[PDB]
């Protein structure tokens, strides 16, 4: 029981002459996949189906063909599930998490653009061994901390631990001091790198300080992003 | 050991 996106609509019939398409990626037991909704919302029909993706910053790839055998009928909605993994090819996309991609049928080849939410890239064993976050935090020079402000999040220390455990961010430890209580964070990238948080709750205040130490930093306004998103959703 | 250096440490970023 991940967090998942709504579809979105990646492509609109507007553009791809009829063929629309909903979008979400979704991790299960450490899997990933792109939820796809194709609708053929044109006259013709449409046989010979392909996605293939562009490189991207995580290596993200296709793991099939496309799965959908038959033709699309004028008006014929239907869920496809494409399975990636990440063992693909890499060049730094910007924004970081961008999937530009080539869709085909037999009427043409329609790209678009879809922002790869990170959260379905954590693999399930990035809870660091104790040992091992006290060491690395300290190691992580302080030069390389980002500090995030999630803005109006209320939930309990309880609550927070439990959703980010279901997004794969696992919580170490768990400490009060002057009243704040301040839980210490760990997930980890499908590509190896360890983002380290320490997440800071006050008595009162509408806020939540979130602090990521990180190997690669530029990662960490992405780990803000959807730590927000689970914390309101 | 492990305990004592997670409060010794979230103490101090307080």
């Amino acid at each position: 029981g991940g967090y998942v996106a709504p579809k979105a609509v990646w492509l609109p019939a507007v553009k791809a002459k009829g063929l629309e398409i909903s979008g979400t990626f979704t991790h299960r037991q450490g899997h990933i996949y792109m939820e796809m909704n194709f609708t053929n919302k044109a006259l013709q029909h449409m046989t010979d189906f392909a996605i293939q993706f562009n490189k991207n910053s995580f290596g993200v790839i296709p793991s099939t063909p496309l799965a959908i055998h038959t033709p699309l009928m004028p008006n014929q909605s239907i869920d496809v599930s494409l399975p990636l993994n990440t063992l693909g090819p890499v060049m730094k996309m910007e924004p970081l998490n961008n999937l530009q991609v080539a869709v085909k049928n037999n009427i043409d080849v329609f790209y678009f653009s879809c922002l790869i939410p990170l959260n379905v890239l954590f693999v399930e064993d990035g809870k660091m061994e104790r040992q091992v976050f006290l060491a690395t935090w300290k190691d992580i020079p302080n030069e390389n901390e980002l500090q995030f402000q999630i803005k109006e999040c209320h939930l309990n220390a309880d609550t927070v631990s439990s959703k980010l455990q279901n997004n794969n961010v696992y919580t170490i430890a768990k400490r009060n001091v002057e009243g704040q209580d301040m839980l210490y964070q760990s997930l980890k990238l499908t590509n190896g790198i360890w983002i380290l948080a320490e997440l800071r709750i006050q008595p009162g205040n509408p806020n939540y300080t979130l602090s990521l130490k990180c190997r690669a930093p530029e990662v960490s306004q992405y780990i803000y992003q959807v730590y927000d998103s689970i914390l309101k959703n | 050991d492990d305990d004592i250096v997670f409060e010794d440490f979230a103490r101090q970023r307080l």
